[PDB]
């Protein structure tokens, strides 16, 4: 009898037990564990070595059991009607918190309760990057040991005090030891290895932003260009299509093809066949979503409307040209903000991004300070024909509209094809 | 449209990074009464709960602080007794006696 | 090849296309091929290359020889910088010394890759000399220009004869349905 | 457009090349001033870098 | 062991320091505890100025 040892149901009895699901499973202990909670009662785990060893009464499970895990450690195991029998209390954690003065309060109380020695600065400078991190204006990141690493850092680097300026060197360094690709990309920029437009006007290309998968947190900008000729409706994505893209439909060559075919009616189908590539292939392709700089490259193209490009284009669109928020959008415009800063700000540069994302809308110190300065302007825009009007300088409406000149193109694309039906006829 | 810069900044205004702030520990789990209500109820009704929530929110750390601030009535001593040289059984005896 | 479709294929059909619009589609079908085994092809990228021989073969335009051509491209017929630069620049260098230098080779590239162009010192001196030649190119059609020896607009500009090319492939091709009329 | 050869030059020109160098060893990192600051912060703060 | 020794665990007061490539490291950063304990990352520009 004296050699049981205690396990855990022992330490708890009349108490809690906290155990970790991902633990439970990657340990097939979950089965068994089961099996005791079910019963009420357990004997402690003998070995096969045995002869007969002891006849051990089981010990009663007197405890409240509390699992910790996360939702993709849960689901594994919320299959069973015993699980959700037994753990009928789901108590779960939102990924943010509400962005409020009480929550910023809140976490300087609980900083101060770790030990950081904060000013009133440096927790404001906190509670921002923990919004930042939750790349929400209004909800701050609730990953307390996320801002509790940056607090560490931060008083490393300001000498155990939080002061503003050493939560802003933490976050500066945090972003540095992590630049290195950004910066060979802006050296390949610099240099002329990767040649990005970022002022004057041209036709059917426009900067798209795109985030690396090298890097999947940072942004940077993407040429995108978009080729028009005659031919069938058919609308080519030259990144989606280079294999395996002939007879696996794209969600995004759906959407854009569904666009143009609905948006343009005044031949029996479009008259255009638009070839739409990424150079540099850095670029991450989302064969899911439409890019509005897709959308807005493939009208410049049928139109032959002289895109700006100082504007950078960024955000998804559905088939009725409405602009969908995108992911990442601070990374997209910083990125954007980055290459025009290194090849000079020409005080008209920009980023043309969805109005679903102003609620994403924290942007760093200096795009913020450009942008204060009227040296970077970022527009809002709801629909692809906005952004069209903000890129090709023009309304969509009226005579030398735009889409005026989009359906002139698609009736020369036209002409083009009945004349090859003239030469199939004659 | 042209976002003003009002319009787009989002960094709440800082008036004095010379202060040092004085500020009473939160309640655990602040700013997730989802959680710490289910919390309550399922230590208030003894049933077996389970904290979900991605990664790094803290989660194992509150817990235990926030558990660690209740108070059961004093658990029963619980030990083996053996009863002959195989049979081992279970007593529980009040708190303290074993 | 049956179905994949190749990035390469498709930016230079892309470039074809859309550039060159006086018919329903382009009436010419373009056969591009390596001569060789040697050659390690790249389906992921156009070569600047393989456009301009394109070009040369719709428009019947005889390219100098000498001129080797490097660099990728984008259907917009822009040129986009290569890697290995160095290694290709040096590697016609020492064929064309190999057979003599005729003081007319040269090697046509992009202009993106002039950040990563430090050529070895016999290169450099043969382009010092005169006897070696380095054109930093952005669009294909510049390329072309340097090839052909001629001009893109203007009169018997080298647009026009490949409009004329395409013009008679058209009609040979309707010369076909000509036939299917009758 | 014919690059000159002044355009290609890119090595550094030797205005005296039988002379022994003496240079001071220089700091770790030389040239990785992200890894080097990385690194100290490490250090400084006692992370596992 | 029959039942080997009793032995405390040796407490860990290093520094670890993981020095290898970044397709080395990309095997290790799936883990919510990698990025937890090794918050610095010394990246080495593979060119310098």
């Amino acid at each position: 009898v004296s050699l049981i040892r205690p396990g855990a149901v022992h330490r708890a009895q009349g108490g809690y037990l906290i155990l970790d699901a991902l633990s439970l499973k990657r340990e097939g202990t979950w089965e068994a564990f089961k099996r005791a909670l079910r019963n009420g009662q357990v004997e402690p785990v003998t070995e096969p070595q045995a002869p007969a060893g002891l006849e051990v009464e089981p010990f009663p499970i007197q405890m409240q059991v509390i699992l910790v895990g996360t939702p993709e450690a849960f689901e594994g195991l919320e299959e069973d009607p015993a699980f959700s029998e037994l753990f009928r209390i789901r108590a779960e954690f939102s990924p943010t918190l509400p962005a409020s003065p009480e929550n910023c309060t809140a976490l300087g109380g609980w900083l101060l309760a770790q030990g950081f020695q904060l000013t009133q600065g440096g927790l404001t400078r906190l509670y921002d990057e923990a919004r930042r991190m939750a790349e929400q204006r209004d909800r701050m990141d609730a990953r307390l040991v996320e801002i509790r690493a940056l607090a560490e850092e931060a008083a490393v680097l300001g000498g155990g005090l939080l002061t503003a300026e050493s939560v802003e060197q933490a976050i500066a360094a945090r972003e540095h030891r992590s630049f290195l690709s950004e910066e060979e990309f802006l050296r390949a920029v610099q240099e002329g290895v990767i040649r990005l437009r970022t002022t004057g006007r041209a036709v059917g290309e426009v900067n798209s932003l795109v985030v690396v998968e090298a890097a999947p947190y940072w942004g940077r900008p993407a040429r995108l260009t978009a080729r028009a000729a005659p031919g069938r409706d058919h609308l080519i994505s030259i990144d989606r299509e280079a294999g395996l893209g002939g007879q696996i439909f794209h969600k995004a060559v759906l959407t854009l093809a569904g666009y143009l075919r609905s948006r343009y009616i005044e031949h029996g189908s479009l008259p255009v066949t638009i070839s739409l590539a990424f150079e540099q292939n850095y670029v991450s392709i989302e064969g899911d979503s439409a890019g509005l700089a897709e959308l807005v490259a493939a009208l410049s193209a049928i139109g032959n409307l002289p895109l700006r490009q100082d504007l950078a284009v960024t955000g998804a669109v559905d088939q009725t040209g409405k602009v969908l928020a995108v992911g990442a959008i601070n990374a997209k415009v910083e990125g954007f903000f980055r290459v025009c800063k290194a090849l000079g700000l020409s005080g008209t540069q920009g980023v043309i991004l969805p109005e679903a994302n102003l609620a994403n809308l924290t942007l760093r110190a200096e795009v913020l300070e450009a942008v204060r300065a009227g040296q970077f302007h970022i527009y809002a825009v709801e629909t692809a024909e906005q952004a069209l009007e903000i890129l090709a300088g023009a309304r969509m409406e009226g005579f030398r509209g735009l889409q005026e000149k989009i359906r002139a193109g698609l009736e020369a694309f036209a002409r083009l094809e009945e004349g090859h039906d003239k030469e199939d006829r004659e | 449209m042209r976002l003003s810069y009002e319009a787009l900044e989002w960094r709440t205004p800082i008036e004095n990074s010379t202060e040092p702030v004085s500020l009473p520990p939160p309640p655990p789990f602040f700013g997730q009464e989802r959680a710490r209500e289910a919390l309550e109820l399922a230590i208030r009704g003894g049933f077996h709960a389970y904290l979900v929530g991605p990664p790094s929110l803290g989660k194992h750390e509150a817990l235990l602080a926030y558990l660690s601030t209740q108070s059961v009535e004093t658990p029963p001593d619980l030990l083996y007794v053996p009863l002959s040289e195989r049979k081992v059984a279970v007593l529980t005896l009040p708190s303290g006696q074993e």
